[PDB]
């Protein structure tokens, strides 16, 4: 049992016609206090994967390096390790799912929240969500943390079923994602403008862009506003 | 120690067509120990009803209360007093106790005199009022009612099928609740006719 | 909360940041922190939210029927009015405000109220959540009998700072020059002052 | 402190016919008073003609699931591929269970099939393993919601013959797979009005002597 | 300072008379005609607006008032009374009714409340 | 204290209580009478916490004997059982709650009926034909559930109480000391002296 | 519950859910969470439905009172005043929380009253536990100079978000309109988007399927003559 | 829960109750409080019902183990034993067992032993456990005698249940009836309480207090 | 369990102990013996917390049987008490401790005298005349110390064995059920059957 | 406790106060919180002094016996070395340590270590109770590439600040230079930095 210390917010991903975007913010809060401006939260596994971490920042380094312990092991008398034999979304997960229910049994859990988002060998979307407790769901849509509470509605309203999901572009997508994390930026005080996004299609393959920014957010209104009831002036 | 489930019992109110139920059961309990199985919980003031659960010893002082304030009613208003109007007055009367409150779920049935229209509410512990067309719930099995009520429950019911709804829905009710049962009653409330029934149940 | 008063050659300047937060949720991103208790003396508000309108409320009252009877007030007996409710109250009150006013007696004076209910009259006052983040850069910059544009780029700057650290801090830049030759609101965006 | 328990709502159902059984479940899964999926699969054929769900705390649920499913491959091992029966794959869950009685699997578990004179079978278990073949049972959120309206509608209780008043009882006629299946419905349809943690879709597992068959249907949303 | 009249004020004479109840019902003689007059699907209430001066905007002054949405009072006498009157009336109506009931009073007890505030005033120290 | 059953029979009200007053690891009396007779055909017997008990008995028999001499007649059991239990419930919101369960039997003169009521600490009234408070009801219940009739004699009701006793005296871990029995009928209230 | 308010071009309005909730069980699955302060000031509510109610009801009172005092038609900074000194009086013990919204002669206004007795001005706000998936709507469509039109579609779009994500909220969406110079239309089930599907079974039971003890008439009416 | 065995002219009577409840839920009412150690033993389930069922079934195969190394049947003395001696190493842990373990052997006759959780074990002749135990008590404590004949026996095993049904909230559902010998034990029959109830207020007299 | 008593005579040792068994509100039994023999001429009586003190006594009893059987020889009171004392000195700073008061009454062989040891579950050893564990010691001691004599006889210790249960049965709150009385002396161990 | 390590053109420089406190009363007051733990890798040390004395120390003999077999180590290896104690050891561990350096490859690096046991790099980083003061001062003031009299000035201006509000920090101003000249030790009395 322990308690966070350096955290992080929001991940957020969702799925779309060819394959998966998942999105987080590049800070590491300590406390109110917004510490560190230039952590990122999205860590990529060979070219068809990538691990967005929420929550405590030392248990996600730990991860992080626990995947990339994973990637040297896997190469191992592996002829086929950058082909048939490649580490698939599926098997990453399932790997940090045990660690995180063996860690919450053991009652000295990963303080973090995780979402794998990838695409498999035959071209299926792959999302999936853990945990700290080492619980599990999958959804089109999937956030951590305030991402849950205010991320989810507006990308269910693009993906509100499985049906949806063919009916939905990269660009649709994408645009959805960044919408969601300027509105993460107006109302969750533990975040910040600066993020990463991942996008992993089955075509055109994992495309990773770094040092995004929110923009064109609306503030003009806020002049208007005056006192807190009765004051005019 | 909560005392809306030391003593026990549960109370169900439904509509039909132009006619109200109100069903109880007569259990009353000093958490394990059944005390009493003659302990009713449906009270009327006129041809206004009201079922009341919780701490026994407020259901009773209710009971008195309300007596009081509905004969003082009459008296002035020279006229019985009506559903609508008494569901404000109970309301009332929880709130000013808004810090110190009556431990109860009161639940009111009747039919307006003069347009004739079937009424049911239902009250949190505080005053809030609950105004269901369908039904209303209250006591220690109200998650069973509930599921039961919800079930069974279909509108437009003749007098004589919503006793048959209200009654199953009370019983079985009952019957998964340690707190509740030891017979039951249910008033079957037409614009000037109430018949009430005492139910067989099975006394464990 | 980031709030500061900063008196200078022609008056006063309260600034504040607009952001009220809810925990880790932000309830209002928009708000008015910078409040009127008389024409030209203002205050700035931190701690709780209801403990402080409350307060500046009935100030506002006190200062009114002042003005009713004895004319202007001046801005020592309007932080007066402010300290007797805070100390008074000090039990239940969870409130830490600035009092800036403008006479053309004693000119821009500021007065700072934590707190316990003390009073301390200062050129200048930082306060809220997001002043801890200040105090250095503040104490390194504040001149005295600085110009409007001055004191206007020390305020911008200081709260910049005191939003990129503190959480609790943010949105845009609120502020209210009191001088003799009136009362001019300032707002200033994210945009404006994030890359300061 | 860390508290290693959740709460993931959900409610299901199992139902033993004359010659087959089925064990239904809605497919939300939550916490708090958020939704995390609205199709999250809950009930499962564990092979063996066997179906099965651990309701509550989804990890520990996940993870007993896993380990039956798991249970079941080695039975197959160590004996010969012979067929798991369902009243010895209700022992076997119990030692599973009452393994962790010190600190448990945080769910509500139901399994369903056929018994060894092909007969429809149920079994429930608590949380630290006692567990019990019965006819009729819903368990998880809305438990109390549904089982007084399967004592009334599946065994027929509280309910005489007309006319007799209250001497003889309805007699107790053998339900045919279609009518379970309406009262599962109507079951979940009424949950899902009067519980919030209810919803989304109902998935139902059929087991007969053929095999396990699946049926989805919608619930609503809100 | 303190109000030290906490005795009656109105008192019966050798004769039986309650002297200022009946002063005050001369006070009403000298007032101005109103009157009321009651159908079968309505009632009206009537008054002349007697403008003490020309000057005077007589539409301010109202004697005509709305105690409840559907009960309205009229008066003859003097006027400051009646004002005050009509202020305790509608807030009766409220404190000892509405916030009670959930409705507005009948017009037999809202008469009874205005009543019993001027039977006090009859008896009260 | 400990005891107190009460049993409606026929023609009389039958009220039994414990005689033990035990105080922390001592039994400081054996010959304690925990009733107090309100009216000549009412009788009121309590148990509960310490000096509320007969605090509470000794002010409910006052007001009763005010009232019967005020009006020169003696209130009905129902109504004395009714105030009683308003007293009670009066309490259970005060500063300092009386802490007493008490039983009222008494015989109504006008419909010629013995009458048992039960109250408890919080207000709870029950008219029954036997009852008890605390831990009592636990024993004696079974009992009389299957012993009792409405149509019982006073004799026989003594018989079906010395059962009670029996048990309570067998399972009980607790020695209450025996019991003090009062009858209360049409003739008013006399103790029954060798039980 | 969700409640949001919107401000628009000569006007504003409220919107609300319909469900009433008991810890997990739905109590109500239509109540009516738009309330009237007077007729063209009303106000959404929640937290404990009881205090939002009662603390509507006094002020609204109160309000009427005032209005025919001064001849005036009441104000919404009044409504404002008087809840937010009565809600800090008792310290957050009256757990209502409110956003007031309406017209008057001074213009349209739009507030958000918390327990303690803090207040808030703005142009959209959001209470309750599907707050957070209503102000995502509003944040991700709202503007200014918004039409009645529009303002309407958003409110309860807001509602929606709420309806569907937030487990705390259902049923249907309530909506109130109030523009300057013009009654303010309360619009009781603006949207029905969860009536419940036709059952797959009648339980209509046979009459003489419950056993009964006793039958006997009440007698409800009063004591008769001769 | 409302548990009883007592000794007796024609061997051992065991009556048990069939509800379980989680609070004020009843969770079941066709629970079985009666496990069936082996066709000579049986054991009463009060308190924990996993605990009841695990360790017991547990006693069952201790039982047979000894028999199969000892060539003769275990005295209810050393399976009582097994399972109080078992219990006690998990004290202190929060184990939850109050029951009777029950049998009829050639050297001890018919036996009863109250084994406990808090590592208890009692011989005796009457013994009563479980919520409603006060209330069978009462019925038993005045009806027993040794030279009861086994349908008497049975039936005051039945009323007694039937008892603590009634008034304990916690008790009811229906009442299970054994009869331990020592050729083993014979199961009586599921009896409902809700119809039994019914039945013996007519034919008794009893209840008189409550309508029907 | 409750009342344990032990007082040593002229020529022999008393022991006297309760016979109830209550748990919780119901006295399951009211016959429990507790005692155990540990050798021919050494008994051992025992009080404190379920489970415990039978596991404690039968214990002890295996380990004394087991070295009378090696050794074929008896071991005096005082080796067994101190062996006694040991188990429960080592018990008190235990994961688990056992929660268990005794009294060892013997008759010495060697030396022709009787033996009586007060032993407390902290391993709290002291050899009396007269003695007792929880409770019994205070209504008891006072009579014990008025009347006690060395040179008793076990006719008269049983007299005052007696005084000490009148005592017992009229100021201690818990009925106790009576007592069983045993007498180590020189021909071994014998309970008296009537008392 | 205030304390900072910044790079530079040339290297690094490690800075920090010298008080220690137990409560309100100054324990040392010319304390060393710059410690060695190689040749050319130092660290600033914050939080329980006793931890980070234990954890120092154990770095310090992981690093003698790593340059016997492998040579000279560089920076980042010693920041996680220090990583590894304090992250394995969290639950037991209240330290919050900067560790600087100088390669001839790499230059000068900084890697702070706060409570949680994470790594960050940073070009420069700030520490201590202190620290809070001048999170706004040193954002405004840092630049990269500055040269070693810069650094110096940087150094003494933001302790200086941290100093005159934490009450926790105080006394002389250490500071250690590192480059490949060599390492330079540095103090700057009160007389000297409270008048900037
Ligand atoms: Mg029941
Ligand atoms: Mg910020
Ligand atoms: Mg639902
Ligand atoms: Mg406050
Ligand atoms: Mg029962």
């Amino acid at each position: 049992t322990q308690q966070p210390i350096v955290t992080g917010t929001s991940v957020i991903s969702m799925k779309y016609d060819n394959g998966v975007i998942i999105a987080a913010d590049n800070l590491g809060s300590y406390g109110s206090l917004l510490r560190f401006n230039g952590v990122e939260r999205l860590i990529p596994v060979g070219d068809n994967t990538v691990v967005g971490i929420s929550g405590d920042i030392s248990d996600m380094q730990h991860i992080e390096r626990l995947l990339k312990d994973l990637v040297t092991e896997n190469a191992y008398d592996n002829p086929l390790a950058d082909a048939e034999e490649a580490l698939e979304p599926s098997y990453i997960f399932e790997y940090l799912a045990t660690v995180m229910y063996q860690r919450r049994s053991k009652m000295n859990p990963l303080w973090n929240a995780i979402i794998v988002a990838g695409v498999q060998s035959n071209g299926d979307q792959f999302l999936r969500y853990v945990n700290l407790l080492g619980v599990t769901y999958s959804s089109p849509t999937l956030a951590t943390g305030f991402g849950a509470h205010m991320a989810n509605p507006l990308l269910r309203k693009v993906v509100d079923r499985e049906s949806d999901i063919p009916k939905t572009t990269v660009q649709v997508a994408e645009e959805a994602i960044v919408n969601a994390m300027r509105v993460l930026y107006y109302r969750d005080a533990r975040s910040s403008r600066n993020f990463s996004l991942a996008i992993i299609d089955k075509n055109t393959g994992l495309t990773f862009k770094k040092n995004l920014q929110v923009e064109n957010m609306k503030w003009d209104f806020a002049k208007d506003i005056k006192g807190y009831g009765t004051q005019k002036i | 120690s909560d005392p809306s489930s030391i003593n026990g019992g549960i109370v169900v109110a439904m509509t039909g067509k132009d006619c109200v139920a109100i069903a109880c059961d007569l259990r009353l309990g000093s958490q394990s120990l059944g005390v009493s199985n003659k302990f009713e919980k449906i009270f009327h003031y006129g041809h206004v009803f009201l079922g009341i659960t919780g701490l026994a010893t407020d259901v009773t002082t209710l009971n008195e209360m309300f007596r009081y304030k509905t004969n003082l009613y009459k008296l002035k208003e020279e006229r019985a007093i009506e559903p609508e109007t008494f569901t404000q007055l109970v309301s009332s009367s929880l709130y000013e106790r808004r810090f110190g409150p009556y431990f109860v779920g009161p639940v009111v049935a009747g039919i307006n005199s003069k347009s004739g229209k079937p009424f049911i509410a239902g009250f949190d512990l505080i005053g809030c009022i609950d105004e269901a067309k369908d039904f209303i719930v209250s006591g220690t099995a109200s998650d069973q009612l509930f599921g039961m009520c919800e079930s069974l429950y279909e509108p437009n019911l003749e007098p004589e099928d919503l006793f048959e709804t209200i009654s199953q829905a009370l019983l079985n009710a009952a019957d998964r609740d340690a707190l509740s049962g030891w017979g039951a009653v249910v008033y079957i409330i037409k614009k000037d006719e109430v018949v009430k029934r005492y139910l067989k149940m099975r006394q464990d | 909360t980031s709030i500061m008063a900063v008196t200078f050659k022609d008056g006063v300047i309260l600034g504040a940041d607009s952001r009220t937060t809810t925990g880790a949720y932000i309830a209002n991103r928009v708000t008015d922190k910078l409040t009127r208790v008389h024409d030209k003396i203002w205050c700035c508000r931190s701690g709780s939210a209801a403990d402080t309108q409350a307060i500046a409320d009935i100030v506002q009252y006190h200062l009114e029927l002042y003005t009713s009877q004895y004319g202007t007030p001046s801005t020592e007996t309007a932080a007066s009015v402010f300290k007797e409710l805070c100390y008074e109250n000090k039990d239940n009150l969870t409130a830490g405000i600035i009092v800036a006013g403008y006479d053309d007696k004693n000119k821009g004076e500021v007065y700072t109220i934590p707190l316990g209910g003390s009073v301390h009259k200062l050129p200048y006052a930082i306060a809220g959540s997001g002043s801890t983040f200040i105090y250095g850069y503040c104490d390194k910059n504040f001149r005295e009998n600085m110009s409007k544009e001055e004191t206007v780029d020390f305020i911008k700057h200081s709260l910049s700072q005191a939003i990129k650290w503190d959480g609790s801090s943010g949105g845009v830049i609120r502020m209210v020059v009191l001088t003799a030759a009136g009362v001019e609101r300032l707002i200033f965006y994210p945009d404006e002052y994030e890359q300061l | 402190q860390f508290n290693p328990y959740g709460d993931n709502g959900g409610t299901i159902l199992g139902i033993a016919g004359e010659d087959f059984a089925v064990l239904a479940g809605d497919t939300r899964n939550i916490t708090d008073y958020s939704i995390n999926s609205r199709y999250e699969p809950k009930v499962f054929d564990c092979g063996d003609n066997i179906v099965m769900s651990a309701n509550g705390f989804a990890a520990d649920g996940d993870a007993l699931v896993k380990r039956f499913k798991n249970s079941v491959k080695w039975y197959h091992f160590d004996h010969n591929d012979k067929k798991l029966s369902i009243n010895s794959a209700a022992r076997n869950i119990q030692h599973l269970l009452y393994g962790k009685r010190f600190f448990p699997y945080y769910v509500h578990t139901i399994i369903a099939g056929l018994d060894e004179d092909g007969k429809g079978a149920v079994y429930s278990f608590d949380p630290v393993g006692s567990y019990e073949r019965e006819q009729c049972r819903a368990g998880g959120a809305a438990a109390s919601l549904i089982m007084p309206f399967l004592d009334n509608q599946v065994n027929f209780k509280n309910q005489y013959e007309p006319g007799t008043n209250g001497k003889v009882k309805k007699p107790l006629k053998y339900l045919s797979v279609e009518e379970v299946i309406k009262l599962v419905r109507d079951s979940f349809t009424s949950a899902t009005e009067r519980h919030i943690q209810v919803g989304d879709g109902l998935e139902i597992l059929i087991v007969t002597k053929d095999g396990v068959r699946k049926e989805f249907y919608e619930l609503k949303r809100d | 300072m303190t109000d030290r009249y906490s005795f009656s004020l109105t008192t019966f004479s050798p004769s039986g008379k309650l002297g200022q109840i009946d002063y005050a019902l001369t006070a009403v003689k000298q007032g101005v005609t109103s009157l009321g007059i009651k159908a079968t699907n309505g009632v009206v209430i009537a008054t002349e607006k007697k403008s003490s001066s020309p000057l005077a905007m007589s539409e301010t002054l109202s004697k005509v008032s709305l105690l409840t949405p559907d009960i309205g009072a009229v008066y003859s006498g003097m006027g400051p009374d009646y004002r005050v009157l009509v202020d305790k009336s509608r807030k009766v109506a409220h404190t000892s009714y509405k916030r009670i009931y959930g409705e507005y009073p009948p017009t037999k007890l809202l008469v009874s409340e205005v009543a019993k505030i001027m039977q006090e005033a009859t008896q009260s120290g | 204290m400990d005891i107190i059953l009460g049993i409606r029979v026929q023609d009389s009200v039958i009220l039994a209580s414990s005689k033990a007053v035990t105080r922390g690891i001592s039994v400081l009396k054996d010959s304690d009478d925990k009733t107090r007779q309100l009216s000549p055909h009412t009788l009121m017997s309590f148990a509960g916490e310490a000096g509320d008990t007969v605090q509470f008995a000794e002010y409910i028999q006052a007001n009763i004997q005010l009232y019967s001499i005020r009006e020169d007649y003696e209130l009905s059991p129902q109504a004395v059982s009714s105030f009683v239990r308003q007293e009670l419930a009066k309490s259970i919101r005060s500063r300092r709650p009386y802490q007493v369960n008490v039983l009222i039997g008494g015989y109504d003169k006008k419909k010629n009926k013995p009458e048992l009521y039960q109250i408890d600490y919080l207000g709870t009234k029950v008219e029954l034909p036997y009852g008890a408070h605390g831990y009592s009801g636990f024993y004696t219940f079974s009992l009389l559930d299957h012993h009792y009739r409405p149509d019982m004699t006073t004799e026989e009701g003594l018989d079906l109480l010395k059962l009670c006793v029996q048990e309570l005296e067998k399972r009980m871990p607790m020695d209450f000391k025996g019991v003090i029995v009062k009858i209360v009928d049409k003739d008013g209230i006399r103790q029954v002296d060798d039980f | 519950t969700t409640i949001v308010g919107v401000k628009f071009n000569n006007g504003v309005v409220i919107a609300a859910d319909t469900r009433s909730t008991q810890g997990p069980i739905v109590a109500d699955k239509n109540c009516a969470k738009l309330h009237r302060i007077s007729p063209k000031i009303w106000c959404a509510g929640a937290g404990t439905a009881a205090d939002t109610e009662a603390v509507t009801q006094l002020i609204g009172s109160n309000i009427e009172l005032h209005s025919l005092y001064t001849s005036r038609e009441p104000r919404v900074v009044s409504a404002l005043q008087m809840l937010k000194q009565h809600l800090f009086k008792y310290q957050g013990h009256i757990g209502a929380y409110l956003i007031v919204a309406g017209v008057d002669p001074t213009g349209s206004h739009l507030f958000s009253i918390h327990a303690h007795g803090s207040t808030d001005v703005g142009y959209y706000l959001s209470l309750g536990s599907g707050s957070l998936a209503a102000m995502a709507v509003l944040e991700s469509h709202w503007k200014q100079d918004l039409t009645k039109e529009e303002a309407i579609k958003l409110a309860s779009d807001a509602i929606q978000a709420g309806i569907w994500n937030d487990l705390g909220s259902g049923s249907n969406v309530d909506v109130c309109v109030m523009e300057i110079g013009k009654d303010a239309e309360y619009l009781r089930n603006y949207l029905t988007p969860n009536v419940r599907e036709e059952k797959q079974k009648s339980y209509k039971f046979p009459r003489g399927t419950t056993a009964v003890l006793k039958e006997s008439i009440v007698n409800i009416c009063d004591i008769q003559e001769e | 829960t409302t548990t009883l065995a007592f000794r007796f002219q024609g061997g051992i009577i065991v009556a048990v109750d069939s509800r379980a409840t989680a609070g004020n839920w009843v969770a079941s009412q066709t629970v079985k409080k009666v496990i069936e150690i082996n066709p000579f033993l049986l054991g009463t389930m009060a308190g924990g019902a996993a605990d009841f069922q695990f360790w017991e079934t547990w006693l069952g195969s201790q039982c047979r183990l000894h028999e199969l190394r000892e060539k003769e049947r275990i005295s209810v003395a050393a399976a009582s034993k097994i399972l109080s001696n078992l219990v006690y190493q998990y004290k202190g842990a929060g184990l939850s067992m109050g029951t009777m373990i029950c049998g009829y052997t050639r050297k001890e006759g018919p036996t009863i032993y109250y084994v406990d959780s808090d590592g208890t074990r009692l011989k005796g002749d009457i013994f009563c456990v479980g919520s409603g135990q006060t209330f069978a008590y009462g019925v038993l404590d005045s009806n027993y005698k040794w030279d009861l004949s086994v349908e008497d026996a049975l039936y005051l095993g039945k009323r007694s249940i039937l008892a603590a049904a009634h008034r304990d909230a916690y008790s009811g559902g229906s009442v299970n009836l054994y009869h331990v010998t020592e050729d083993g034990w014979i199961y009586h029959g599921n009896h409902d309480v809700g119809e039994l109830f019914w039945k013996v207020k007519e034919e008794e007299g009893s209840f008189n207090n409550v309508i029907g």
